[PDB]
């Protein structure tokens, strides 16, 4: 058993067990960002199909994908270790997910911990703070042209319906 | 015998102003709907009191 | 350790603790569940994640709910103080009259004893009613089956029994209402307070009563036949005793395992039952016995399912039964109090190696001449009478006599009988029952016999019907 | 949002205006009238053809006696 | 909304499997975008299975639930009496608003042991029948099982319009707050239902909660408890309350289908298993109270139909392993045009007596037993004959008294009557009387006393039972009533 | 918006929609498709994919073809211009009749009409088929389900009573032939044709032909009760007409639902039979009705599934209905025409008023002597074929009589018949039997009353028989 690093986001399963692990591993010397960035530079190095698809054919096998994309990160220069769990997810075929589970790692920094808003709400961004819909009240409260399109227009809607909806 | 015939006459009354109020009410609200969004501070108008949200609710 | 609720479905609380997860069947203790939410591990589900089972009713929920694990399973009180009180599976007063003051507390699984401590033998639970012990001689530890016609004075019947022998032979008793209805409960309550068996004044009440209605989760229902077991257990090693574990139903335990089962995702075996149905049963039944400190004598109330018993379980079930109460609703038609059915009412242990040879021959000298005059209603039925011999005649009436001889009167049920019931010392009754057979009272009325105590006092109201 | 009244003016405008200028169905057009006139027809049928600005009154007779 | 909603994680068969809510209450009804609710039964790992109460082609995926963060309550009062309701309680009547305008948490305890009394009370139902044989109470739970159509609901409805004379008798335990909960039962039937109870405007003290087929299958299994709860808060306030739950049979296939729509074990008999612990819990809420809590009463009728003989039928089972009895209806009687129906032998009141009238113990317990003896007899021959005159006796009477039990449809009758017919027959006085005129004299007799002795009636209804008394004015009345009725 | 079938399995084409996804049944076309490939949306599993449900065939399918979603469910002709014209369930023909043109379009699912829509109270409709007026005296507006033996005289009856009454009645019908084998429906369209009520000079004839056989997939099969009551609520409010409503065999429908559960990710209930199923009667049934502005007077074909009942869908069937009528396959057996289970020819517009008592007694007493009959059935066993009590032989005589008075000839299968067959209007039918119950007829012999309408013309046929 270990220690169980359960920061916020966290998948709640759904293969960011990894990321559960890594989160317990990342928090472990702490090699957070380093291997929250490491991910995001491999994060295209490696889903793009530059030698990266046609190693994630099936039809190549982990004869030598064990040998290549593994051998990427030594093809690569990252793997402080970060290797290692990439060729779990090349047997356990994980790599077709990363980018979600680079998501639910990262967000970013304190941006590990972001929110974007919602109900009668337009507005997209995240929340760092503590505290927060002071920054958003300062944040719609920033400019003036904004969308609508981007979110809640509360208005053909709410209430748009409601008195109709009493008759 | 009376009362059968004074039922009708409130009912119709009351159908004929449902009848109307449902078109009515289509007829204004498809009608004004139409406009509204052209001031867009119907929109801040509540960016304000959603901001009285934003604050005032916590 | 706490943890968190990960998952409900149900009363299936997968909970994640980040902290130790402790063995199975560890009684968790949510961490915002105002109403002692028990909750007991089931498995060990695997990375950090118990499942375990709510033990009782869901609600206000929220994922990630803090639960703090008791640290052992489920902890009843045991001791004396549930005599004469209603617990309920948590052992929490559903006597609804306060707590109940314990202080030993035991947690409500419990083992078959170890092989060692088998009390080798088993000997004969009187059961004093003679009829009853006649045909079927309990063994002191054992597992008596009650099939039956409900609220005959079912209850009645057992009340007495309690009466009749944990009276007596100072033993104790323990109901477990199991499943039951509430209002059964309930009305058996007041009976028993009624009875005086139960007395409100003394919590000395021949009877704990622990009740885990239909309303629990099966499971919890289903343990609160462990919660009985405990408290007996407590009585017979703690107390040296014959306790008494009475139980209804013993069936509806059943169903309520298989139950879970399925949600337990298992694939619980025939009938659906769970494939453990069998290992449930084995071991709790094998934590009741005779140990060497006492008897817990199990009487077990047996619901007919599909009115059937080759449903498996109670097919197996007769392989923990060695005394079978066939109540006789016919019996009962004839007036006859007992009602039991006397010829399937039996006793596996009835040898004449074991339970006295002459016992056993004159029970089943008994047993096959009540047979006999069973054969003969049939002939009688239709060939009236003294068309044949007047030794059938005369068995007929001895049989008859007998009969009546096993009507024993009942002792708070003055109010149903008219009479007060008593008490039969064994070696009288195997002589009582000889006697009548011997046929030795040729003169006096048969309804003499009718509701007669010992044979003596049969004598006496021979006497009085022999004017 | 923060408008509340101001949209209930909204609303509010059309119900006068069709009210000071009654005449059909009102600014609906005939179509509300094609239902009404069946509507009108079945209730009608409800009470059977008795007149209703009419009061009614008979007399009553008797039959056999003992 | 910072996070007060969720989005909806998937979506397929009215079953939204939600994403977010986590801070989510435990058998929260969340309220979908689409106004819709749903329950959020499950709040399982990565999502809640959330029942979604309307359609998905209305609903799509990624909508907005949105907490309602509310367990469902139903509204609760008594102005339902006199309306017929949806399963939430709301008006489908088309009465305009509802009037129960108190509420009620729906998830309220089944009574304590103390709080539970038994039953010392009758109550009735004009079933001659029933009330004779299977003398009713309060308070309780019944099985009324029997075959579509047995007028299975008809059966029902005349002991409802029977407690319009309750509702009129104005002994406020003797005064019933009726509940009607329907199970899947098109709108038509229920129209027809209502339709009778409209003209009988039992209404008035009534609701009806009405939950027909289109309901999704969980407000269908929902609608019971919420009448359950009800008809508890009537129990509370010291009212007497009867639920009909017709029929558990159609709630039980709406809960397996939940069920197994919620990817979850059903049981036994392709039914969870703890529809019965369901069941159990609802009916472990109906009860008869101590009397120091107002002691009201929810008592239960609870109706299964029958496919024959599959009461073996795990459901059935269940229920018979709960109830207080089981009301068995023989439609081939039916056929044989004996209505009521009932298969008497196996109809069973486990409880018998404290529900029954003195009044009735002491017509109905020769009867009942004669009707035993009757029975078994009854069956025997009939072989274009029969034998000893003694047993012939009892059949005649027996069929009589067979008679006796019966009732047309739409006849419930008051105890006195019924107690006075069966006295008749019971004082062995129209088994002379041969079958269509019984029926004909029965009439008679009863408009008879009813006019002449009231009376009398008034007497023994008065004295809550024949007196000696009353008896000797009866038997005397009916002597020469009977001699009238005849010559 | 468009999808990509992405996973073809079986008609479940789940359909990964490459735009956005369009509400659960929305209707998608396939773009490119041999013809219409209509899917419809189930489910959106999410990866703005959907399960949808080919109604149409899977043959020729690129794993990628494009599909422009119709954006709603199904938009169809729904106009008087249908009747006479069949349409497969896609709301197109297949009258051949070229297009059936209507200016009316619509989704196929509809709504089940609310209890304050209730129009409450409805009357007996009646057949003159005496056994029918008699036993299951029907109401018009009807839901009648006729559980029944296979196809059998079902078919014929049905036929037959849209003769009779389809005919008689100035209203519109429609046949929805559900899982029909289609030579039946030429048939029967062969009939209408020749009877003329399908009208060739009429799209509008008296009676509008969906047929939805069992040749479709699923889909198609499963909606087709969807379609034909769209339809039917058009022809039913608009015009204000009382449709007259066949679907053959709406067990066809509940087995293509339970055909489907599985593929369709769900499990079905029990036996197979659909887990969704009551929501799925709720939704069908209480699409119908017979609303404040007209009726769907519906004749229902149920078959019986191996003519048990036991069987959950019947059981839940029951509900629905207004008249169940129940042959008797061992009636038929009998070589009974009509065939009938008379105790199961019924009625919840039957118990003593809702019928009437007359004919209800009549039924039960005529219900009791074919019960004893049975019941002394047993004595005979022992005994023989004239041996009882001579009472009980006058009863069982009767219901030896009453029994064929019942078998009637028959208008259709006169050919097989080769009668012709009759009508008994109510009075004549209901006196008929009280008649014999009178025991007037007594002295007349059984078989003479086999096969016959009009109780007189028994008599007669006594007589022709010496």
């Amino acid at each position: 058993f270990a220690k169980l690093v359960r920061p916020p986001v966290q998948i709640y399963g759904i293969e960011g067990r990894y990321a559960t692990a890594l989160y317990s591993a990342a928090s472990k010397q702490n090699k957070l960002e380093q291997v929250e960035k490491e991910l995001l530079r491999v994060g295209q190095i490696l889903k793009e199909p530059k030698m990266a698809a046609s190693l994630l054919n099936p039809y190549v096998k982990r004869s030598v994908k064990v040998k290549s994309l593994s051998d990427m990160t030594a093809k690569e220069k990252f793997s402080p270790l970060t290797s290692n769990l990439i060729n779990l997810l090349a047997e356990n075929g994980r790599l077709t997910n990363t980018p979600a589970v680079i998501s639910a790692f990262s967000t970013m920094m304190s941006v590990h911990r972001g929110e974007v808003p919602c109900t009668v709400t337009t507005a997209s961004a995240l929340d760092e703070t503590t505290l927060t819909e002071l920054k958003t009240v300062l944040k719609s409260f920033l400019s003036k042209g904004q969308v609508l399109k981007l979110e809640v227009k509360i208005d053909p809607s709410i209430m748009g319906g409601m008195i109709v909806r009493i008759g | 015998e009376v009362k059968n015939r004074l039922d009708y006459h409130i009912s119709v009354q009351n159908m004929m102003r449902q009848k109307e109020q449902e078109h009515m009410i289509n007829w204004v609200e498809k009608r004004v709907v139409q406009s509204i969004s052209a001031q867009q501070e119907k929109e801040t108008i509540a960016k304000c009191i959603a901001d009285l949200k934003l604050l005032s609710k916590k | 350790t706490t943890g968190r609720i990960v998952a409900v479905i149900g009363a299936v609380v997968d909970v994640q603790f980040d902290e130790g997860l402790p063995p199975i069947l560890n009684a968790l203790e949510v961490q915002g569940r105002e109403t002692r939410l028990v909750l007991e591990v089931a498995q060990h589900l695997g990375e950090s994640t118990v499942r375990t089972i709510a033990m009782d009713g869901t609600e206000g929920l929220v994922r990630g709910q803090k639960v703090l694990d008791s640290g052992a399973p489920i902890r009843i009180p045991v001791g004396p103080e549930t005599l004469g009180r209603i617990m309920n599976v948590i052992g929490e007063p559903i006597d609804e009259r306060g707590p109940i003051k314990t202080k030993q507390f035991a947690a409500i699984h419990a083992e078959a004893p170890e092989f060692v401590e088998m009390s080798v033998e088993q000997e004969i639970l009187v059961t004093g009613i003679k009829v009853v012990d006649l045909l079927a001689p309990y063994a002191k530890g054992g597992k008596i089956g009650l099939f039956g016609g409900a609220g005959v004075g079912k209850t009645v019947l057992i009340m007495e029994l309690i009466n009749n022998v944990a009276k007596a032979h100072g033993g104790y008793s323990v109901f477990a209402g199991v499943g039951e209805r509430t209002r059964e409960g309930n009305d058996l309550y007041h009976e028993m307070i009624e009875s005086g068996v139960i007395n409100l004044k003394d919590a000395t009440s021949k009877v704990a009563l622990v009740y885990g209605q239909m309303n629990e989760p099966p499971g919890a229902r289903a343990r609160v036949a462990l919660t009985g077991l405990t408290v007996a257990e407590y009585f017979r090693d703690q107390e040296g005793q014959d306790v008494l574990l009475f139980i209804d139903n013993i069936f509806r335990f059943t169903q309520a395992g298989s139950e879970v089962s399925a949600l337990l995702g298992r694939i619980p075996s025939a009938v659906g039952y769970q494939p453990t149905l069998a290992t449930d049963m084995g071991t709790m039944q094998e934590r009741i016995t005779t140990t060497k400190k006492g008897s817990i004598t199990s009487v077990q109330a047996i619901y007919v399912p599909a009115d059937d018993l080759t449903d498996p379980a109670p097919a197996t079930t007769f392989a923990h039964l060695d005394a079978t109460t066939v109540l006789s609703r016919a019996i009962a038609e004839l007036g006859i109090y007992p009602a039991v059915d006397p010829l399937d009412s039996t006793s596996r242990i009835m040898d004449p190696n074991i339970v006295g040879s002459e016992h056993y021959d004159v029970a089943r000298g008994v047993q096959k001449i009540l047979q006999d005059y069973k054969s003969l209603q049939d002939i009688i039925a239709i060939l009236g009478m003294d068309e044949l011999s007047e030794e059938d005649k005369l068995t007929v009436s001895r049989a008859r006599k007998i009969q009546r001889f096993l009507s024993q009167p009942f002792q708070v049920a003055e109010v149903f009988t008219g009479h007060l019931g008593k008490l039969v010392p064994l070696k009288e009754t195997i002589k009582g029952f000889q006697q009548i057979l011997a046929g030795e009272y040729d003169h006096l009325p048969e309804q003499a016999f009718y509701m007669v105590g010992p044979i003596e006092e049969a004598v006496a109201k021979a006497d009085k019907l022999a004017e | 949002l923060d408008p509340v009244q101001k949209l209930f003016v909204d609303k509010i405008r059309e119900y006068r205006t069709k009210r000071q200028t009654s005449g059909g169905p009102v600014d609906a057009g005939p179509e509300y009238q094609q239902d009404l006139d069946r509507e009108l027809f079945k209730l009608k049928q409800m009470y059977g053809k008795a007149d209703m600005n009419t009061f009614p009154n008979f007399t009553f007779e008797d039959p056999k006696f003992e | 909304d910072l996070e007060e909603t969720g989005r909806v994680l998937s979506i397929g068969d009215g079953i939204a499997r939600v994403h977010g809510l986590r801070n989510v209450q435990a058998e929260e009804m969340v309220e979908f975008s689409s106004g819709l609710k749903g329950m959020s039964l499950n709040l399982e790992p990565d999502n809640v299975g959330v029942v979604v109460f309307g359609n998905d082609k209305l609903i799509k995926e990624g909508d907005i639930v949105k907490r309602t963060g509310a367990i469902v309550d139903v509204p609760v009062g008594e102005e339902l009496l006199g309306r017929v309701v949806d399963a939430l309680g709301n008006a489908i009547d088309g009465k305009g608003p509802i009037g129960s305008k108190a509420r009620r948490r729906v998830g309220l305890k089944a009574p304590g042991i103390i709080p539970r009394i038994s039953v010392r009370e009758p109550m009735q139902t004009g079933i001659k029948a029933v009330d004779s044989l299977v003398p009713i109470g309060r308070g309780q739970r019944e099985l009324i099982i029997g075959d579509r159509q047995t007028g299975k609901t008809s059966i029902a409805i005349d002991t409802i319009i029977n407690q319009k004379r309750f509702n009129d008798g104005t002994d406020e335990k003797k005064k019933l707050y009726c509940i009607y909960v329907a199970i899947g039962q098109k709108r038509s039937t229920v129209a027809q239902l209502v339709k009778r109870l409209t003209d009988a405007d039992a209404m008035k003290y009534t609701i009806v909660v009405s939950a027909t087929a289109s309901d999704a299958a969980p407000l269908q299994y929902l609608a019971p408890y919420s009448g359950c709860s009800m008809g508890e808060y009537f129990r509370d306030n010291g009212k007497h309350a009867l639920i009909i739950y017709d029929d558990l049979s159609k709630q039980a296939v709406a809960y397996r289908q939940m069920s197994l729509l919620l990817r979850r074990p059903p049981g036994r008999e392709a039914y969870p298993g703890d529809v019965f612990y369901l069941h159990s819990r609802l009916l472990e809420r109906a009860a008869k109270m101590n009397d120091a809590f107002g002691g009201g009463s929810l008592t239960a009728l609870p109706v299964i139909e029958t496919q024959a003989g599959d009461v073996s039928a795990y459901i059935p089972t269940n229920v018979i392993s709960i109830t207080d009895g089981q009301i068995f209806l023989e439609t081939e009687l039916f056929y044989k045009g004996i209505r009521p129906a009932i298969n008497v032998g196996l109809s069973v009141s486990r409880v018998g007596s404290a529900a029954q009238t003195r009044a009735m113990k002491q017509v109905a317990g020769t009867m009942k037993l004669e009707l035993a003896q009757y029975r078994e007899v009854a069956a025997f021959a009939q072989f274009g004959s029969d034998l000893d005159a003694a047993t012939q006796q009892l059949l005649s009477r027996g069929v009589r008294l067979t008679e006796l039990l019966k009732q047309g449809q739409y006849s419930p009758m008051a105890i006195e009557e019924q107690v006075a017919v069966i006295y008749a027959g019971v004082r062995g006085y129209l088994d002379k009387l041969e079958p269509s005129k019984i029926t004909k004299f029965e009439n008679a007799f009863l408009s008879h006393v009813i006019s002449q002795h009231q009376a009398l009636l008034g007497k023994i209804r008065t004295d809550g039972k024949i007196s000696e008394e009353s008896d000797a004015k009866l038997k005397e009345i009916v002597t020469n009533f009977l001699a009238g009725f005849e010559a």
